[PDB]
């Protein structure tokens, strides 16, 4: 599985 | 990475005396690419 | 015939009548105006009209300053009919040519400068001009050769160079070797300087439209003894080709009128944030961006939403925000909106650890006015228009007042401010009873005091 810090968005894109 | 940051620079006869300030910065850890790593200290909350 | 003769007889005079007030109250700031307002009746026939009036304008003595304003008038009039700027070429050198026989220079001096300006837009020739140089040299009147060769010399010295650099052999002489009465001297001393260092400089302070705005068309004249200026010009004369004037005037016309009519940003910011270890640096890093003006206020919501997204307030966004505010005034204009827009728009998307951070971080720069504490006007502790969100909020924004400032320093500068929306000496009673019981219930009661001998003397 893809780790959590590639997973998680930036606060600027949403 | 932590040295990509500018490093404070001010008259280091004046900074022996008395708080100058931060009135110059002096290069770090640099590369040709135009591109800014981050900072480690940036992800780790102060104790106070 | 005899009809149409009749009804020209009275469109002459309609063409004078419109026009005729257009040039007599021309300045250089409405010239736009006066250029279409002379386009609304037919000009092809009103040439000589125009031609008076502009001779007629030039002969006034209190019309000198606004002579650069007759000149561009001309210019444009001549890119669209280059008839006006052909006899204009001859009527103003006749008219010069006759102030000069009777010695009236005042008026000799608009002229002069009329046409000087007129040769800097190419509406008349080189040819002119030097005419009327030998004229004014034959005689001596520095004064007026002077005045012509500040505003015309530096195009004359690109076009003649040879009698460019005889008139200045020739005025050097007279400097250097004449016994000079003062006024004059130190007006020929300020045209060697001029030259000295910007022979430009003569013609600087005029209207100045540019090359695009007109087209070329230059007219010369010579002038013979025999030729007089013509007195009877502006009178009527017999229009033999009326129709086809008004229809090449409807073209004109017609051409006048068609003539006259981020999400990168957001990481670039964001990433000069995170390598940052002092609010100085990011600061500094900021400021090297030159952001335009019209981008600062979303650079301070970046830093904003940037603050939100930490675990808790940091002083790197306080410094940060001061250093931005500081250093020039449309940031603190950025700042000053970005608080009102957080308090009137965006709370209500703000949870309560956000809302923490956020009222820390206001009360902060309040704190050091920064942020000055006017920008608290815009708060109305009242149960309608506030809501939980921006209460919650207000309540960390003053605790961090009274942290930093203690309460006898925050109520010295709540009183020297007026805060009518939190504070009510006046209006309505029950905003006094909700205001006291807000700030009692965040324990900033002893603020509130001072407004309760209102509220007991409500009750009676």
């Amino acid at each position: 599985h893809i780790p959590r810090y590639i997973r998680n968005q930036p606060w600027y894109y949403k | 990475s932590a040295s990509h940051i500018l490093i404070p620079a001010s008259d280091l006869s004046w900074s022996k005396q008395t708080d100058t300030g931060i009135t110059h910065f002096r290069a770090g850890m640099t590369h040709e690419d135009e591109k800014l790593i981050p900072t480690i200290f940036r992800y780790i909350t102060t104790w106070e | 015939q005899d009809e149409d003769i009749k009804f020209q007889r009275e469109n002459w005079e309609m063409i004078r009548s419109h026009v005729s007030p257009i040039i007599s109250n021309l300045t250089m700031d409405n010239l736009q105006e006066s250029h279409r307002d002379l386009f609304q009746v037919n000009i092809l026939i009103g040439r000589n009209i125009i031609c008076k009036n502009v001779v007629d304008f030039t002969l006034n003595k209190q019309n000198g300053r606004l002579i650069p304003a007759l000149s561009a008038l001309i210019a444009l009039l001549n890119s669209d009919i280059p008839d006006i700027g052909e006899t204009l070429a001859k009527e103003l050198m006749l008219m010069f040519v006759q102030q000069f026989n009777r010695k009236d220079y005042v008026s000799c001096g608009n002229i002069l400068q009329c046409l000087s300006i007129l040769f800097l837009y190419d509406v008349i020739h080189e040819i002119v001009i030097l005419q009327i140089l030998l004229l004014l040299l034959e005689k001596n009147s520095l004064r007026l050769v002077i005045a012509v060769m500040k505003i015309c010399g530096w195009k004359l010295a690109l076009v003649s160079k040879k009698t460019h650099d005889m008139i200045w052999e020739k005025l050097r002489y007279i400097l250097q070797t004449q016994e000079l009465s003062s006024t004059l001297r130190e007006s020929l001393e300020t045209l060697f300087e001029i030259r000295q260092k910007d022979y430009k400089s003569g013609s600087q302070g005029l209207f100045i439209l540019d090359p695009t705005s007109y087209t070329v068309h230059t007219h010369s004249y010579i002038v013979s003894d025999e030729d007089e200026a013509n007195k009877e010009l502006g009178n009527f004369e017999k229009c033999e080709n009326f129709n086809e004037l008004t229809m090449a005037f409807d073209t004109l016309r017609q051409k006048l009128l068609i003539n006259n009519t981020d999400v990168e940003f957001k990481k670039k910011i964001y990433l000069v944030l995170k390598s940052s270890l002092s609010g100085d640096e990011a600061a500094h890093k900021l400021l090297k961006l030159k952001i335009a003006n019209n981008l600062k206020k979303s650079v301070v919501d970046i830093i904003i939403k940037s603050s939100l997204q930490e675990s808790t307030f940091s002083k790197f966004y306080s410094i940060l925000s001061e250093r931005m505010i500081t250093f020039h005034r449309s940031w603190q204009t950025a700042y000053n909106e970005t608080f009102e827009q957080n308090y009137t728009q965006d709370i209500e998307d703000y949870e309560t650890d956000q809302l923490r951070i956020l009222g820390k971080f206001w009360g902060h720069l309040i704190s050091y006015e920064f942020l000055p504490m006017d920008c608290l006007k815009i708060i109305k502790l009242t149960e309608e228009e506030s809501c939980p969100q921006g209460r919650i909020f207000i309540k960390f924004l003053f605790q961090e007042l009274v942290n930093e400032l203690g309460l006898d320093e925050l109520q010295l500068r709540l009183n020297s401010s007026k805060l009518d929306g939190m504070f009510p000496l006046e209006g309505d009673a029950e905003h006094i009873r909700y205001s006291i019981n807000f700030f009692t219930a965040i324990g900033l009661g002893l603020l509130t005091e001072d407004m309760r001998s209102r509220l007991t003397i409500i009750q009676e």
